[PDB]
C-alpha cells in the first residue's frame, strides 16, 4: 500500500491507534504481520501554496 | 495575517460580462469556504452563494441561480464569480467573505475582502 | 427578508439596543443567527455569531439572544468606536442566507 499522510498523522497507522486516518481513510487490523515504512517528503511533494 | 486580496474596481457597459477575484493568503484555502455578498451603495447587504476549493460545489440564491457562476482556482489560491449581465441593478461593492468554520458551510464570516466595486455605466 | 427596526439613540456610556424580527424560518426558527457590524466605507466583521456567543477579538460588552421569535444585540459603555450598522441574519432555510435591512447605532 502507499499513500501520502500529515507529519503527525504517522502514528496513527498502526495496529489499535485511533483517529481521523486510522478511521476513517486506512486502518490496520489488530491481527497486523508486516512492516511500516515511512518518509519525510517535504522538498519533494510540496510546493509554496 | 489573513487578509484577502481583492481586485480592483471595473467599469462596464449595460448587460455586458464582469469577473471579480479573491486572491486568498496566509490561512488554508482549501478548506474554508468562501461566500459571496453584495452590499448596493444605497442600501443593505445581501448574499449570493458560495463556492469551495474542497470541492468545487457552487450553490446560489434563487434571485441569481443561472445569471451568475462561480469557479475557483487552486492555483493561485483565488476564486472568481463572475456575472452574465451587469444590470444597474447591480451596481454594488462586491465582498468576497471567508465562512469562520472549518469544512462545514454554516453560514457567518469571518474576514471580509478590501472592497471591490462595480458600476454600469449610461 | 428579516425585518427590521431602522435606528437607534445613545450617547457614550450608556446603553442601547438593536433588534431583527421574524419567526417563520426566519432568525426566530434556527440557531445561526449571526450580527454583523459596518462602518460606511470599510468592510464589515462578525462581533456576534451563532445565537449568543463572541468571536476572539470581539469586546465582552456585546451581547446576543434570540429572546423568543427574534433577536437582540446590545452594546453597554458605547464609545466612539462602536457607531455603524448592525445587520443581522439568519440561515431561512434551504441554503438560502437572507440578512436584515441594518440599524445604524447612533450615539448623542
Ligand atoms: C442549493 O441547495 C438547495 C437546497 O437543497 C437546492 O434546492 C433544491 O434543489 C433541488 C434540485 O433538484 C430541487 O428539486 C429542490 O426543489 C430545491 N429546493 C428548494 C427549497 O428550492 C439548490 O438546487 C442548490 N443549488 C445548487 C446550485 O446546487
Amino acid at each position: 500500500d502507499s499513500f501520502v499522510i500529515r507529519g503527525d498523522e504517522v502514528r496513527q497507522i498502526a495496529p489499535g491507534q485511533t483517529g481521523k486516518i486510522a478511521d476513517y481513510n486506512y486502518k490496520l487490523p489488530d491481527d497486523f504481520t508486516g512492516c511500516v515504512i515511512a518518509w519525510n517528503s517535504n522538498n519533494l511533494d510540496s510546493k509554496v501554496g | 495575517q489573513v487578509q484577502l486580496v481583492q481586485s480592483g474596481a471595473e467599469v462596464k457597459k449595460p448587460g455586458a460580462s464582469v469577473k471579480v477575484s479573491c486572491k486568498a493568503s496566509g490561512y488554508t484555502f482549501t478548506g474554508y469556504y468562501m461566500h459571496w455578498v453584495r452590499q448596493a451603495p444605497g442600501q443593505g447587504l445581501e448574499w449570493m452563494g458560495w463556492i469551495n476549493p474542497n470541492s468545487g460545489g457552487t450553490n446560489y440564491t434563487q434571485m441569481f441561480q443561472g445569471r451568475v457562476t462561480m469557479t475557483r482556482d487552486t492555483s493561485i489560491s483565488t476564486a472568481y464569480m463572475e456575472v452574465s449581465r451587469l444590470r444597474s441593478d447591480d451596481t454594488a461593492v462586491y465582498y468576497c467573505a471567508r465562512d469562520r468554520s472549518w469544512a462545514v458551510v454554516y453560514y457567518y464570516m469571518d474576514v471580509w475582502g478590501k472592497g471591490t466595486t462595480v458600476t454600469v455605466s449610461s | 427578508a428579516l425585518t427590521q427596526p431602522p435606528s437607534a439613540s445613545g450617547s457614550p456610556g450608556q446603553s442601547v439596543t438593536i433588534s431583527c424580527t421574524g419567526t417563520s424560518s426566519d432568525v426566530g426558527g434556527y440557531n445561526y443567527v449571526s450580527w454583523y457590524q459596518q462602518h460606511p466605507g470599510k468592510a464589515p466583521k462578525l462581533m456576534i455569531y451563532e445565537v449568543s456567543k463572541r468571536p476572539s477579538g470581539v469586546p465582552d460588552r456585546f451581547s446576543g439572544s434570540k429572546s423568543g421569535n427574534t433577536a437582540s444585540l446590545t452594546v453597554s459603555g458605547l464609545q466612539a468606536e462602536d457607531e455603524a450598522d448592525y445587520y443581522c441574519s439568519s440561515y431561512a432555510g434551504s441554503n438560502n442566507l437572507v440578512f436584515g435591512g441594518g440599524t445604524k447605532l447612533t450615539v448623542l
